[PDB]
């Protein structure tokens, strides 16, 4: 997910 | 054919540039739509005056996030998600741009525009458009970032619309  | 939308962007109030981008309608058309419409405000809502919560050197800024404006926001003109349209182009270079998700099929309205060459998120983010000029303005923006992403100034997009 993300992204971080 | 392929629309060209542009971002005008201001660091803390101050213009820094017009940066524009080319959106591949003609691969990913559902998803190149949302971000045109959302760039010239017509369904009512839309980027103009949101900010990048995300930048990180040497990897991407992120912005979109017109509701939380933390990350946590934002919606498609579709609804507050949609499906992965495809995965037909992939992360590269600097300049793509690319889906920020919450995992698969909840694409929003949250993008974020590669400033390396980010090939592990082939398959699990959606590109659909690149960098058509401005590349130097999102360097620039790079300065205001940090390793994790919080950033040093207020990032905004001043303005934007369509040019084509």
């Amino acid at each position: 997910a993300x992204p971080f | 054919v392929n629309p060209t939308v542009f971002f005008d962007i201001a660091v803390d109030g101050e213009p820094l540039g017009r940066v524009s981008f080319e959106l591949f309608a003609d691969k990913v058309p559902k998803t190149a739509e949302n971000f045109r419409a959302l760039s010239t405000g017509e369904k009512g809502f839309g980027y103009k005056g949101s900010c990048f919560h995300r930048i990180i050197p040497g990897f991407m800024c992120q912005g979109g996030d017109f509701t939380r404006h933390n990350g946590t926001g934002g919606k498609s003109i579709y609804g507050e998600k949609f499906e992965d349209e495809n995965f037909i182009l992939k992360h590269t270079g600097p300049g793509i741009l690319s889906m920020a998700n919450a995992g698969p099929n909840t694409n929003g309205s949250q993008f974020f525009i590669c400033t390396a060459k980010t090939e592990w998120l082939d398959g699990k983010h959606v590109v659909f458009g690149k960098v058509k000029e401005g590349m130097n303005i999102v360097e620039a923006m790079e300065r205001f970032g940090s390793r994790n992403g919080k950033t040093s100034k207020k990032i905004t997009i001043a303005d934007c619309g369509q040019l084509e």
